[PDB]
Parts: structure tokens; C-alpha cells; sequence
């Protein structure tokens, strides 16, 4: 399941599922997900 | 010594019974209810009769 | 998405109004509806 940690988007419940399990808005979580891997050019994850 | 009695189980039973003996003599003939519900609609009373 | 960004407290809070205002609104449907015409069920207490 892709998932999108993209500053600039609304995506799936999973994306809500990171947020409250983090406790992170959007942005930070981009951050947060740049600071997790720098070659990632969309914000997707491989949910593994 | 025998007894015979008509009334009813105390609750609906005893109504019922109470309206035979009332208004009818005994050996007489008619229709009463087994079962006696409150409406689901156009009730308040939680009284039935 | 409004629930993710909760700090425990507010998550504990919101769990609690949200039964509780559930088992108002799921109850009094239960007596209104659904509930077997046998019992007198007319108000909450009856329910109960």
C-alpha cells in the first residue's frame, strides 16, 4: 500500500494512521519523512 | 368439599374474569384475549386493556 | 484528521463524549425502533 507523506496532500486514513501514531501535522511529517530517506522524490512510502 | 372458583391469575386474568362475572351468569359462552400488548405507536399509557 | 493531532488527555476526553452521546442516540433508537413490541420499553429507564 503506497502512501502519501507529501507536504502537499490529503491522502488515505493510513496517512491519518501515521499522524495521530506520530503525533505530527502534514508538513513536519514531510520533514520527518525527508530526514528518513533524501533520494525519495515523491512522497511515497512502501508501507513495509 | 369441592370448590370451583372463577377468578383470575391477579393481573390482566382478573379483569377478564371480573368482566365475565359482572356482565354474564354462569354457564354462559364467549371470547376472551390470551395475549395483551402496548402499542409501539400511539401509546403513553403503558396501560393496556 | 482533526482526532490525530490530540494529546492523550484530549484523546481520553473525546473517547468519553463520544460514548456517551453515542449511547444516548444508539439507546433512545433502540427504544423508538428495533426494540420487540412484547416489553414495555417506553422510556430509558425501561431499557435499562
Amino acid at each position: 500500500e503506497e502512501i502519501d507523506l507529501n507536504s502537499g496532500s490529503t491522502g488515505d486514513w493510513r496517512k491519518t494512521i501515521l499522524k495521530r501514531a506520530f503525533n505530527i501535522d502534514d508538513v513536519s511529517l514531510f520533514r520527518l519523512l525527508k530526514i528518513t530517506d533524501h533520494d525519495n522524490k515523491d512522497g511515497k512510502i512502501k508501507n513495509n | 368439599k369441592l370448590r370451583i372458583i372463577h377468578n383470575g391469575y391477579e393481573g390482566q386474568k382478573r379483569n377478564q374474569c371480573n368482566l365475565m362475572n359482572k356482565y354474564g351468569k354462569l354457564g354462559d359462552k364467549f371470547i376472551v384475549y390470551t395475549s395483551l400488548g402496548v402499542n409501539p405507536n400511539n401509546s403513553s399509557n403503558k396501560l393496556m386493556f | 484528521v482533526l482526532t490525530a493531532g490530540l494529546n492523550s488527555q484530549q484523546a481520553n476526553t473525546l473517547h468519553a463524549f463520544l460514548d456517551e452521546s453515542r449511547s444516548a442516540a444508539l439507546s433512545t433508537y433502540y427504544i423508538r425502533q428495533v426494540a420487540k413490541a412484547a416489553a414495555a420499553i417506553k422510556s430509558r429507564d425501561d431499557l435499562y
